[PDB]
């Protein structure tokens, strides 16, 4: 993509801000939602080392 | 081990093999004796090996030293400094060939770990992904809960 | 028509075998983002007979509100914020390998 | 006391190991050492490149100014037959010269796109005490250079290194010698980045300039993406637009960053330095 | 037995060109064969590492434990040589740059228990070592603040790679 | 016309020559016989340098608690700097703020605690305004506070220091306290001090006052990390010596019409004399009244 190393490491692992409505869900199948994007499982670049969570907001 | 001992990553010297080839190997030092049981091996080496291993090699320049010694050894000094020395102790002439074509096709570089069996200075193509690779975009980059207008 | 997946996101993925069927042909050119999709950069930001003084903003903080802040300013519990022995320390390889 | 000999002469040469690593002694020379023969390590220097030197040509370019004042202080304390050595200064202009120029024309070649200014700077970093240096230590040229002060410092080191060059040009010609830049200095800036090798300031502002050269509209910067503003590790990628058109897109820490990166990455494009651009061919002419 | 200590102050340097900065001054001083422990000299010789001469000294003054006075002692000897012999200029300019207690050459007696067992007890021994540096005391290096505590985990997060992968 | 930045550099430079000048008088080493006569330690006798070494380097032979606590030098009976060289034999006595009778060091601290405030205050007003230093009162320490006379720029005649500007100028000395500068000291001839303060009218006349006093035409000179000025008597060593420093109140003292005088005062205590915070306070509320100098 021809940015800079440093630019382009800071985007790669750089941590989301994700919004999840809670209204009339189970709160499991929002919790297996949150758990993917917590722990950075739904990141191609995941490794359990790398500290790729993201953060879940939930309404 | 790997947790007690150093490790690198798969590399070359000075990115040999890209523009051409060269020979990393670039002085080779045995220590043969006259006489002593342990360099009979060497002894013969030097008579019918050496010579035609010099000939093959004429970027290796080759150091021949007949004196007394109990361990007959071979110094590999390599282009990026790297030494290493071998013992040829009672080994025969075969195996001396073999140890010695052996030092000439390595690098120098440290024989340790090697964490990836890959070395890239280009992995991406395409573009390294990032969490918005496989995101849309929205009109007037608006956001969850956002009010246009406000 | 048919598309495998959407094509507003990421590439335009056209799917083609060749004639004799041996090979399968991917045309995926980049997606541009468009200009209606974006936002404006955001602007930055008297009796003064004095000059402005460069105030020293640097407070003294102990050690638990410190990492407290710390903690809640990056998210992260306390844990990593405390130092760890001598031992731990000189362990560490001050020298790691680097790949590119 | 234990009767035997082979322990306690195993245990003297670990003790003299650790003497060593506890006082590592003052670096000297190669040619100080054992197993030196200077004549037959500048012939396998030749003969490891695959070039022909004229080992007449080849002596001369390792012979430093500064070694022949060195060798004539220790001559005349220690009288004791006139010494008519010739530096490398003449071969290692004309080998500067042709590396320069050489060099020159390679990267224009491959980037015609590149302003002069860059171009000069991709030759000077090629040419440059770090690059030149490395390369020389890694060719066995510090070995066989005659200096003075070891380690041999690095502006003796640069000189002899082009001096070497410069024995190339003459013993076989320019297109032998370009293949010698291209295999040793061209592949010098393989994975860099080009501001890594050219440093420029305000990328923004060279952008505006080029831009108006082909006479294309200012670019407007705006936030393609955005994530955690209001936290301490923010995401931003900046866009610059020309006739709401997309030219480059960068991303950054700060909105000020990330519109610098995307300046950068649009110099990039424009100048055909691209991290997925064609790859320089190394093929042998045909 | 071992006497390294002693011969630290034998070391001879080349003279200084003029450019080179002024070596500061080193003195290596001990006293062998304190009837202390070293368990307990330990804390004295702790409590006066990094001070200055001065310092050390009133400290140890006020001390109440037997070793402050010996250490004291040792100072003071460690303070006139320094002047005398090493060309100290000022008595004042020296701080306590090393200061450690060493286990000394211990003599066992033959005690005894309540129950008649028979039993070996040990007389203490012990060496103090002090390298007194010319100069004032090097300042306490302050303490981490939030700034720096921010920028190493960030800077942690920047040298991260994409693990286990081309 | 030099600007207020260039004027400081102009300043330190004449400042730095006279200084190297003084010092190349005495070209070789010589030794001075200084016998200490004190009530400690005594008969105690220094072979110091001539020249080059100062009262605090006598100290620094003593012990640290010498350098800690000696504020102020008797110099063959005479108030002397623990920084300034000392010329010749002679003999030396140490004082500290807990003598019996401080009254020299007493003297001392208040001037030095007012050059602080002149530093603070020339630096502390916008570029477009014009500040000087007229002088530094000399005002009994009994008076509550230290004063320095300062005319400020005709535009703000008007303007007078609010509550929060006098907080700020207090910042701006503890920031010197903070920086712990010495106290360098230099006696130069009258016709080398002329040079320094040229610009201003007001040392001009304060300096040839001073010379005149003087039979041979010497005029102290201090000076602060970058600021000079000119001062009738002893100096501290360091600015660090202050712990609470104050700047009370500015009053405007008449008559206005020729020109416009503003004493600006404050009020300080060092590291050893340090009052609680109760008492502290009522020292302040005194400083803020106007002090006549007598």
């Amino acid at each position: 993509s021809s940015f800079s190393r440093a630019p382009q490491q800071w985007a790669t692992f750089a941590r989301i801000w994700y919004l999840l409505d809670g209204k009339m869900q189970p709160p499991g199948k929002l919790a297996a939602m949150a758990s993917i994007r917590l722990q950075g499982l739904h990141k191609p670049v995941y490794h359990a080392l790398s500290d790729c969570g993201d953060h879940v907001v939930i309404m | 081990t790997a947790r007690g001992t150093p490790s690198r990553f798969l590399a070359s010297v000075l990115h040999n093999g890209l523009g051409r080839y060269v020979q990393q190997l670039q002085r080779l030092s045995f220590s043969v004796s006259r006489d002593g049981a342990s360099s009979r091996g060497a002894r013969e080496f030097v008579e019918r090996e050496v010579i035609d291993f010099a000939r093959r090699n004429p970027g290796v320049v080759i150091y021949v030293n007949s004196r007394p010694c109990c361990v007959p050894r071979v110094v590999a000094e390599y282009l990026n400094g790297a030494v290493r020395e071998e013992s040829i102790h009672c080994k025969s002439v075969e195996e001396i060939s073999t140890l010695v074509q052996k030092l000439a096709d390595q690098s120098g570089l440290d024989v340790i770990r090697i964490r990836k069996p890959f070395h890239t200075d280009n992995p991406s193509i395409q573009g390294q992904w990032h969490p918005f690779t496989n995101k849309p975009t929205t009109f007037r980059g608006l956001r969850p809960r956002e009010v246009q207008d406000p | 028509t048919y598309s495998p997946l959407p094509d507003d996101y990421n590439c335009n993925v056209e799917l083609a075998l060749t004639s004799d069927g041996r090979t399968i042909v991917c045309y995926h050119p980049s997606v541009d983002i468009p200009y209606e999709h974006t936002k404006p950069i955001p602007r930055p930001d008297h009796d003064q007979v004095l000059k402005t003084r460069l105030e020293e903003k640097v407070e003294h903080l102990e050690e638990g509100p410190m990492i407290e802040q710390l903690s809640k300013m990056f998210f992260t519990t306390k844990h990593r914020w405390y130092p760890h022995g001598r031992y731990h320390r000189c362990r560490k390889n001050l020298n790691p390998p680097k790949d590119r | 006391v234990k009767k035997g000999f082979r322990a306690a002469f195993r245990f003297q040469k670990e003790l003299e190991r650790q003497r060593l690593l506890r006082c590592p002694p003052p670096p000297v020379r190669r040619s100080e050492k054992p197993n030196w023969d200077y004549h037959a390590e500048i012939q396998a220097f030749g003969h490891r490149l695959q070039e022909n030197f004229s080992l007449d040509l080849l002596k001369t370019a390792f012979v430093n100014s500064c070694y022949i004042k060195s060798e004539e202080a220790k001559r005349q304390q220690l009288g004791i037959v006139l010494l008519n050595l010739k530096s490398n200064q003449e071969l290692s202009e004309q080998g500067t010269s042709f590396s320069q120029t050489c060099l020159t024309q390679f990267l224009e070649d491959e980037y015609p796109d590149m302003p002069t200014e860059g171009i000069k700077n991709l030759v000077d970093f090629l040419t440059g005490e770090e690059v030149v240096c490395h390369v020389a230590r890694n060719l066995a040229v510090e070995q066989l250079t005659l200096s003075e002060e070891f380690p041999v410092p690095p502006a003796v080191l640069q000189q002899t290194f082009f001096a070497v060059i410069g024995a190339l040009l003459q013993s076989s010609g320019p297109e032998r010698t370009a293949l010698f830049i291209r295999d040793f200095l061209i592949t010098q800036m393989t994975g860099k980045e080009l501001f890594e090798m050219w440093k420029i300031i305000n990328p923004m502002g060279l952008l505006v300039e080029e831009l108006k050269k082909r006479n294309v509209s200012a670019p407007e910067s705006r936030l393609t993406r955005q994530s955690g503003g209001t936290t301490a590790l923010p995401l931003y990628f900046v866009g610059l637009y020309c006739d709401k058109k997309l030219i480059a897109e960068g991303p950054g820490e700060t909105v000020l960053v990330a519109e610098e990166e995307a300046a950068r990455v649009a110099l990039r494009k424009l100048y055909g330095f691209t991290e997925n651009r064609r790859p320089w061919n190394y093929s042998k002419p045909k | 037995i071992s006497r390294k200590w002693e011969k630290k102050n034998k070391i001879v340097y080349p003279p200084q060109l003029p450019g080179e900065p002024r070596r500061p001054a080193e003195i290596y001083h001990c006293r062998r064969q304190i009837k202390y422990s070293k368990d307990k000299m330990w804390y004295l010789a702790k409590l006066i590492r990094g001070m200055s001469i001065d310092q050390a000294l009133a400290q140890l003054e006020f001390n109440d434990k037997k070793g402050a006075k010996i250490i004291k002692e040792v100072l003071l000897e460690a303070q006139d040589m320094a002047v005398r012999d090493h060309n100290v200029e000022f008595r004042s300019n020296l701080y306590i740059a090393e200061s450690t207690s060493g286990r000394g050459q211990c003599l066992k007696r033959i005690r005894y228990h309540g129950r008649g067992r028979f039993g070996i007890m040990e007389k203490v021994y012990c060496h103090y070592f002090v390298k007194l540096v010319e100069g004032p005391p090097p300042p306490p290096e302050p303490p981490k603040t939030a700034v720096a505590h921010a920028k190493e985990y960030i800077q942690q997060l920047r040298s991260r790679t994409i693990v286990h992968t081309l | 016309q030099l600007s207020p930045t260039e004027l400081t550099e102009m300043r330190n430079d004449l400042f730095n020559k006279e200084k190297a000048r003084q010092l190349s008088l005495t070209p070789r080493t010589e030794k001075i016989e200084v016998k200490h006569v004190g009530k400690t330690d005594p008969g105690t006798v220094f072979v110091m340098n001539k020249n080059i070494s100062t009262p605090y380097s006598c100290a620094m032979h003593l012990s640290e608690w010498y350098c800690r606590k000696s504020i102020l030098a008797l110099v063959d009976g005479q108030p002397w700097d623990m920084y300034k060289p000392l010329t010749k034999s002679c003999e030396i006595k140490f004082l500290t703020f807990k003598d019996c009778d401080p009254g020299e060091v007493n003297k001392a601290y208040w001037r030095s605690c007012a050059m602080m405030m002149g530093c603070v205050i020339e630096r502390a007003f916008k570029d477009e305004y014009m500040v000087n230093l007229v002088r530094a009162p000399e005002v009994p320490v009994i008076s509550g506070a230290f004063c320095y006379d300062v005319v400020l720029d005709s535009k703000l005649d008007e303007w007078m220091p609010t509550k929060e500007n006098l907080r700020s100028f207090t910042k701006d000395a503890h920031a010197l306290i903070y920086k712990d500068l010495p106290f360098e000291t230099l006696e130069v001839e009258a016709k080398v001090a002329l040079e320094i303060f040229q610009h201003s009218k007001y040392k001009v006349d304060f300096i040839e006052e001073k010379a005149s006093q003087n039979p041979e035409r010497i005029v102290k000179l201090h000076r602060i990390g970058d600021f000079i000025d000119v001062s009738e008597g002893p100096l501290i060593p360091r600015t660090s010596i202050c712990f609470q420093y104050e700047v009370s109140a500015v009053h405007n003292l008449q008559p206005t019409q020729p020109s416009l005088i503003r004493r600006f005062q404050g009020v300080s205590l060092p590291v050893h004399l340090r009052a609680h915070f109760t008492i502290w306070d009522k020292l302040l509320e005194r400083s803020r009244k106007m002090v006549t100098e007598d």
